[PDB]
């Protein structure tokens, strides 16, 4: 399926995903096309951060859903 | 039912082979909480202080952190009014958290991700903020035994 | 000249932070709204809840991820088309000591860009029935030890049998009885091996573990960087420039405002390069911590970066491609961003640029949100 990654400049990345994909492979497949060491990415998705050694189906992402790739880290 | 063998064996240790320049021994009463003192490192706004913490081995340990807060009251961008601070991979233990910890004190400048109210001070306005860390250093972490 | 290309866009980054991309600043504001509309609490003085949100937002301060900052520079230096070409080009590890990139630096006006990875094995394990073992539901970079098979789940939820017998799996997991050690770490110091059966075999497990792993490719990228090596009149003054942000620590901007560009480039270029190949060969935790602190730190914080909890335990990995930078495109890319500020956020100064570029971020996220929250 297909999902979109959206970047605070207005870059959005479409990605070949399936739901079972961990939110490692889906930073895997933005490092192949910009670039960006997943450890220094983060995604959100409806107002939640989606966390590494979790799947796409953890949050109920479906075809054509839209998440953001944050890339300014903070915290407290 | 009583402590697991991690802990048993990771307190013997800590006590037998102890943390430079920190003190960190477990409750008489209840064996998952430490009670921890680092000094102030010299050269540090925090020179002349010693800064008690409480340190908590929950249930889950190691497989989840342990819980860490000042009970000395410290002007710093990673520790907030409550003393908890801000900074798992189950590799790591107790002696690993507190050099951490120290290190905080060592350079207390803040991290670029911080966004607290004492970490914009200190970033916008760092003597004032050095300042700031050395009063609370002389009223809060001396004269405090 | 190369030199006056650093001195550039270190000047701009210095200056203007976020704001050499070039994006308009009601953009960023928009997109923030958008990232940020689940951000808003949904009771209460609504308006308030929306200011809150533009308040925290922080879409004027520059990306920490070192992989953009890595792209803002390739663009800026080898325009669009040319960094395009530069991601195209394969990485090279780095060898040993580090002659590969030596040899591969003639005295031109160069950009190196590095990926740097490192080697994520698993640290935990498992006991699990093979009628309970769910690997898309299951812990991932984990080892799972059934009755019959001992596996490897990676990262990517993908199952790696390790070779054992259906006996040695057997024995290994029915001599792991204590209900804590049923989940539990690999290469734990506290355990001995010669006081319980128990001990026995986690140790023996993790000897396992430890000798597949050689074999298996654990390796993830973990920080990311450009070194701006300038023409030099005589390859005896050639000197180079790593540029970097730090997702847990640091900017470009406060890298260069704190001239670690600079200080680094004291190290001459042999020196940075044998640091940089130690990092990627030693097998020290002690000596690769260091030197990680050493060139990656924000400055000031070289003996702190990689103590305690962030002791590089891990191998790493560096690799790195080269290709040339025509200082007249840089200077061009670098003038045309420096136009549409002067353009569309004119100012006495570079802080009131920012201050005005601010602002109207802020405005045109607080508009969004409130045309999508509220009725006018």
């Amino acid at each position: 399926m297909q999902i979109f990654v959206k970047t605070l400049t207005g870059k959005t990345i479409t990605l070949e995903v399936e739901p079972s994909d961990t939110i490692e492979n889906v930073k895997a497949k933005i490092q192949d096309k910009e670039g960006i060491p997943p450890d220094q990415q983060r995604l959100i998705f409806a107002g939640k951060q989606l966390e590494d050694g979790r799947t796409l189906s953890d949050y109920n992402i479906q075809k054509e859903s839209t998440l953001h790739l944050v890339l300014r880290l903070r915290g407290c | 039912a009583g402590l697991p063998r991690r802990i048993i064996k990771e307190t013997q240790r800590l006590l037998a082979e102890p943390v430079p320049g920190i003190k960190a021994e477990p409750d008489e009463s209840n064996a998952r909480y430490f009670h921890v003192v680092i000094a102030g490192p010299q050269d540090s706004p925090f020179e002349g202080g010693t800064f008690k913490l409480e340190l908590f081995l929950p249930e889950e340990y190691p497989m989840a952190a342990p819980k860490v807060r000042f009970m000395t009251k410290i002007y710093h961008p990673n520790v907030d009014k409550l003393g908890r601070i801000c900074l798992w991979s189950p590799a790591l233990q107790i002696r690993t958290v507190l050099l951490s910890i120290q290190a905080l004190l060592s350079a207390p400048n803040p991290d670029d991700p911080l966004a607290n109210d004492v970490a914009e001070q200190w970033k916008t306005n760092e003597a004032q903020a050095i300042e700031t860390a050395r009063a609370w250093t002389r009223l809060y972490a001396m004269n405090n035994i | 000249t190369g030199l006056h290309v650093h001195e550039k866009i270190k000047h701009m980054v210095k200056n203007y932070g976020t704001m050499i991309t070039g994006i308009p600043a009601e953009i960023l504001g928009q997109n923030e709204a958008e990232i940020s509309v689940g951000y808003v609490k949904k009771m209460g003085n609504m308006k308030e809840n929306i200011a809150e949100v533009v308040r925290k937002s922080e879409m004027t301060q520059p990306t920490n991820s070192a992989g953009k900052a890595s792209n803002e520079v390739c663009d800026l230096l080898l325009g669009t088309e040319g960094a395009s070409e530069f991601e195209k080009s394969s990485y090279q590890v780095l060898s040993g000591d580090g002659s590969n990139l030596k040899g591969s630096l003639p005295n031109k006006n160069l950009l190196v860009r590095v990926e740097m990875d490192r080697f994520n094995a698993p640290q935990k394990y498992q006991k699990i029935k093979r009628e309970e073992f769910n690997p898309e539901t299951a812990e991932k970079n984990k080892i799972y030890l059934l009755e019959d098979q001992l596996v490897y789940l990676d990262i990517f939820g993908k199952v790696i049998d390790l070779g054992q017998t259906s006996d040695t799996c057997h024995r290994l997991f029915n001599a792991i009885t204590t209900p804590f050690y049923q989940n539990y770490i690999l290469y734990d110091e506290y355990i001995d091996p010669e006081e319980s059966a128990e001990e026995a075999a986690m140790f023996e497990m993790g000897e396992i573990v430890k000798a597949k792993m050689k074999n298996i490719d654990c390796w993830t990228a973990t920080h990311s960087f450009t070194i701006f090596v300038p023409e030099s009149d005589s390859e005896d003054t050639r000197t180079l420039y790593p540029y970097q942000a730090y997702w847990t620590s640091h900017t470009l901007q406060q890298w260069f405002s704190g001239d670690k560009d600079e200080k680094l480039s004291r190290l001459g270029i042999d020196g940075y390069i044998e640091k940089l190949a130690l990092l990627g060969t030693t097998t020290d935790s002690k000596i690769r911590s260091s030197i990680y602190g050493e060139l990656f730190s924000p400055p000031g914080k070289e003996h702190v970066f990689c103590t305690g909890m962030n002791e590089k335990f891990s191998p790493l990995r560096v690799k790195f491609k080269v290709t040339e930078v025509n200082p007249e495109i840089a200077l061009q890319n670098l003038e045309e961003v420096q136009e549409f500020i002067d353009t569309n956020y004119p100012g006495e100064n570079a802080k009131d640029q920012c201050e005005l570029y601010k602002i109207k971020a802020q405005e045109a996220m607080t508009k969004q949100l409130e045309m999508r929250l509220l009725i006018e």
